[PDB]
């Protein structure tokens, strides 16, 4: 996150790390036992940590619990990063508190022109790299569908949406991949890519996370 | 679609971090420029026997991820991550063909990936991303290796981290 703040503890208490040995990407938690993150951030035998603020500390009121199930979106289209979600099944249920809740997912779409949430340890410039210590947040509008296939021609699939500044500014970064886009109270969103972080005309690109309830709803049915 | 990774095991981040790329083929070889056809200004790229460890590239892709996948389709770079020169593609250019070259604009996604070759790694070229890849090789032409398009016989490079 370029241009963002710091959360602060019991900010964000939906946002995980995914870690194997290192942190890699953001997730969601949207129950105590499922997880939402980005297709592109699929790995074998991810650990997430829970409760973390401060992604360098052994302890703080932490839950670190391996994925029992790792499940991309049967669609995910690794040429046009399209269908770009995955949801985790954890092998026990997260203990809930201060720095440990779930988000819950959209009724409807958020609309264009709508304020966010979006969330992770990813990072801090724009040219060069400085990645934080703790959790950073940005407030970032949804843009019209136009506005977005505008700015990358031929890649907007109607899975996606754009969010951020097209002035600059703030943005996602490298590191923030598959963390939380909360709209209204709501997960609306997963950070997916962008052309390069806060630079002009080049927003970040979102999962549109309404559009996958549906599958995610019937995927926690069955498994 | 494992993780690329540095001589020292760690995973190669996406542009932040600069990489030599090491051929196992020839330990006297390193990556530089060499003028192609009637060009004054050199814009192919070459192994050089003359030029080990060679100039560093960075590994880039849109993903908001700090890792590079070998399924991940990359722009490959010299010079600094956010700059606009030193972008490879592949141009079809006598006398060496499908030659690696540098430019100084850069699409979203870039058509190499890295991927896992024997004892370390390739190159691909993908003219297209539904297709399947062409492996970048060596043309042995006025006394240096240009990097060009030969499928089936590969370059291998370890991945050095410049450091």
């Amino acid at each position: 996150i370029v241009g963002g703040y710091t959360c602060g503890a019991n900010t964000v208490p939906y946002q995980v790390s995914l870690n194997s040995g290192y942190h890699f990407c953001g997730g969601s938690l949207i129950n105590s036992q499922w997880v939402v993150s980005a297709a592109h951030c699929y790995k074998s035998g991810i650990q997430v940590r829970l409760g973390e603020d401060n992604i360098n500390v052994v302890e703080g009121n932490e839950q670190f619990i391996s994925a029992s199930k790792s499940i991309v979106h049967p669609s995910y289209n690794s040429n046009t990063l399209n269908n770009d979600i995955m949801l985790i099944k954890l092998k026990s249920a997260a203990s809930l508190n201060s720095r440990v809740a779930s988000i819950s997912l959209p009724t409807s779409c958020a609309s264009a022109g709508t304020q966010c949430l979006i969330s992770g340890w990813g990072n801090t410039k724009s040219s060069g790299t400085s990645y934080p210590d703790v959790l950073k947040c940005l407030k970032a509008p949804i843009l019209s569908d136009s506005s977005c296939k505008s700015a990358y021609p031929g890649q907007i699939t109607s899975n996606m949406f754009c969010a951020g500044y097209l002035e600059g500014g703030k943005d996602s970064c490298q590191g923030d991949s598959g963390g939380p886009v909360v709209c209204s109270g709501k997960l609306q969103g997963i950070v997916s890519w962008g052309s390069g972080c806060a630079q002009k005309n080049k927003p970040g690109v979102y999962t549109k996370v309404c559009n996958y309830v549906s599958w995610i709803k019937q995927t926690i049915a069955s498994n | 679609s494992s993780v690329v990774v540095d001589t020292n095991g760690q995973p190669v981040s996406n542009g932040a971090d600069a990489y030599y790329l090491v051929p196992v083929s020839h330990g006297h070889a390193g990556l530089a420029l060499a003028k192609i056809g009637n060009e004054a200004e050199p814009r192919a790229v070459v192994l050089d026997p003359h030029h080990r460890p060679g100039l560093p590239v960075r590994f880039e892709s849109p993903l908001f991820i700090n890792i590079i996948k070998e399924s991940y389709f990359l722009n490959i770079k010299f010079g600094p991550s956010s700059s606009d020169s030193g972008v490879w593609d592949v141009i079809q250019q006598d006398p060496i063909g499908l030659a690696v070259k540098v430019t100084d604009t850069k699409s979203l996604l870039g058509p190499f990936k890295v991927e896992k070759e024997g004892e370390g790694y390739k190159i691909v070229y993908y003219p297209e991303r539904g297709q399947t890849g062409l492996d970048i090789g060596l043309v042995h032409r006025n006394d240096k290796y240009y990097l060009a398009v030969k499928d089936g016989e590969p370059c291998v490079f370890k991945i050095r981290k410049a450091t």
